[PDB]
DNA sequence: CTAGTTGATCTCATATCAGGAGAAGGAGCAGAGCG
DNA sequence: CGCTCTGCTCCTTCTCCCATCCTCTCGATGGCTATGAGATCAACTAG
């Protein structure tokens, strides 16, 4: 379960600079590797590439 | 009527049309129809497999094989721009066939749901585009096809996109592809084609790469150990004979006497890198930049995109007669500029291929600074004028240069009226290139056709060309013969961040590397000692 | 109603040191039944 | 007569917690891959 926006507010700073929360930047890299898993075991991967 | 081994009769005012390698396409196609699985009808283009298709539909269906009375209802997948072909070209050879097109011009002006229940209903012959399997991929896979053909089946050679998996979620024996390269880059191609037509037959992509994939290349590459080349002959010959009896592919040696070709002469022009450009590729190949890239920090890709820009142009990089692409300013583009001023002096029609359109905009620049008429044609123009555009340039010779990219149009878009062909810079794939080069001279070229592949010597364009000939050797080696010279080293071929510009003291990297140019269980027994010797 | 043109929108390619305190597991083992 | 089944002790991880509230300064933080073609569709722009 990935939470909502208010969960993890992209708060903006003085400028148009948009910092992301902990859990966002934490969820894109559990998205990147969940895309990288998902496409090493559709395509050629070694089995301990996908371990 | 010719007559098939257990009854197949196609009739004989169509079969006596068909030329020799056809007849033996529409027998390959029936053999695999009564073994109930797919091919590859993979014959190179212009010999014509649409005709052999319809002629072996059109003899399952009067022939009345049987399930269904016949031919059922059969889907043809193909690019938009070919599909109003399909259907005359259907109903010129047998008209009963109630051939109709799922598109948004279409016919049917009504629900296209309802198009693909009534057709199904009627057992009709069904023409969509890749993206309408993609879209409707679970509506339009409710009907039970009895046939699905695959035109340009290489739209497939992605095992991951999404047309792979909506193509694959259909559920009959009959799986035909009709692809002029079944693979283009690597064998990840072959493997997704075959995972379509036949769906056991190769193993799973792991299994596929771990057992072709990775021994072949490795022995693709002339510092391999002696080892390394005989497993990858002796694997590649077992892929060859695993796949033989399910692609059919014949090429323009055997079928060239049938058939005239006028000769083709090719070179590989390497264009001097001009001093500013040497500056500015120099300087980014000691940037930080590709120093992350080496450090794997940064995603390597945007380094070839810009090294490539450089090669091409440093205002594409970078960003009167200084002006926005200036032509002085690369080398290439001087090559250019004298062979377009010879060959308008002779009088010849030049066709002008690149894959940055953005390079082929500036190359419009440069052109309209000098005074070549000229036409373009790429992906910003609309589909329901390409036609237009090609014809005038084929019927007039008052147009001199038409500029394309090696990706845009249908494949094989008839230019014709062209003598000379110059491919301004290299791609990754040979298959755009040997398109590029091969949609000059097709069927019916009046005159002979030469080639000039402009490559910066010494930079990220040569290796470019070394890549797609080294991908070239994987195919040629795969599909006609395994023993095979080896060109080529494994750490230089992948090594892609230098700059060696030649001072004509020593010759050019690529010519260095081409410097030289029942069983009686003892047949069984026999066979097997001499594969595992290898 | 019918094309034709024009944007949006989406898909697919090619690159390689000055804590502590308690709870839970585990291991060595003494010994008791007991077949 | 050797095997099992405890259940005692000694050690080892392992994990949890460490007063409340308030004021102020001061440093660091900034994320950008590209490009092009095919196809669909939905909106205008004429008819």
């Amino acid at each position: 379960p990935v939470p909502p926006l208010s969960v993890r507010p992209a708060v903006v700073m003085q400028g148009s600079a948009r910092n992301q929360d902990d859990l966002t930047h934490k969820l894109a890299d559990i998205v990147k590797i969940n895309n990288q898993l998902r496409r090493n075991e559709q395509n050629g991967a070694a089995a301990h590439v996908i371990a | 009527d010719a007559e098939f081994d257990e009854g197949f009769k196609v009739p004989g005012f169509l079969f006596k049309k068909l030329f020799k390698y056809q007849q033996t396409g529409v027998r390959w196609l029936w053999e695999l129809h009564c073994q109930q699985a797919g091919g590859i009808l993979g014959d190179e283009m212009g010999l014509g497999k649409t005709i052999q298709i319809i002629a072996f539909l059109a003899g399952l269906s009067y022939s009345k094989i049987r399930r269904f009375e016949g031919l059922g209802p059969t889907v043809i997948v193909c690019p938009t721009t070919v599909m109003h072909q399909w259907v005359k070209e259907f109903h010129t050879w047998w008209p009963p066939f109630r051939v109709a097109i799922l598109h948004e011009t279409g016919s049917y002006t009504h629900k296209k749901e309802k198009l693909i229940r009534d057709v199904a209903h009627c057992h009709g012959i069904l023409i969509t585009s890749y993206s309408y399997i993609r879209l409707m991929q679970d509506d339009i896979s409710r009907y039970d096809w009895h046939y699905v053909i695959l035109d340009e089946g290489h739209k497939i050679r992605n095992p991951n996109a999404a047309v792979t998996l909506a193509c694959k979620q259909f559920r009959t024996p009959h799986r035909i592809i009709l692809s002029g390269s079944p693979m283009q880059n690597n064998l990840r191609e072959l493997w997704s084609l075959f995972d379509f037509i036949f769906p056991g037959k190769l193993g799973t992509l792991p299994v596929f790469m771990e057992q072709f994939s990775v021994p072949i290349t490795m022995g693709g590459y002339s510092n391999a150990s002696p080892v390394q080349v005989k497993t990858a002959y002796k694997c590649a010959c077992v892929l060859r004979d695993t796949i033989n009896p399910y692609l059919l592919r014949r090429m323009k040696s055997d079928v060239k006497m049938s058939l005239s070709l006028p000769d083709k002469n090719e070179q590989v022009l390497f264009c001097r890198l001009t001093d500013e450009q040497h500056k500015v590729y120099q300087n980014f190949v000691d940037s930080k930049e590709v120093y992350r890239i080496l450090n794997g920090e940064m995603q390597i890709f945007s380094g070839l995109i810009a090294l490539r820009k450089i090669c091409n142009h440093p205002d594409l990089f970078s960003g009167e007669e200084d002006q926005f692409g200036y032509w002085k300013r690369s080398g290439k583009m001087i090559v250019v500029e004298s062979l377009l001023k010879i060959w308008h002096k002779q009088g010849q029609r030049v066709l002008l291929f690149s894959q940055s359109r953005q390079m082929l905009d500036i190359l419009e620049v440069f052109l309209r600074a000098q005074k070549y008429t000229y036409l373009k044609m790429d992906g910003t123009t609309t589909i329901a004028s390409r036609q237009p555009l090609i014809t005038r340039y084929n019927e007039d010779t008052s147009i001199f240069v038409f500029l394309l990219t090696t990706r845009v149009g249908g494949l094989g878009v008839n230019l014709t009226g062209a003598n000379r062909v110059v491919i301004y810079d290299p791609d990754w794939n040979p298959s755009t290139d040997t398109q590029a080069r091969e949609r000059a001279w097709r069927i019916g070229q009046k005159k002979q056709v030469t080639v000039y592949r402009l490559l910066t010597a010494g930079t990220i364009e040569e290796k470019i060309y070394h890549r797609q000939i080294f991908k070239q050797f994987l195919t040629n080696r795969v599909l006609k013969d395994p023993k095979q010279r080896r060109f080529f080293k494994s750490n230089d071929l992948y090594e892609l961040f230098t700059l060696t510009s030649p001072d004509a003291s020593q010759s050019t990297e690529t010519s260095a590397i081409f410097a030289g140019t029942p069983l009686a269980s003892s047949s069984l027994l026999a066979k097997m000692r001499a594969r595992n010797h290898l």
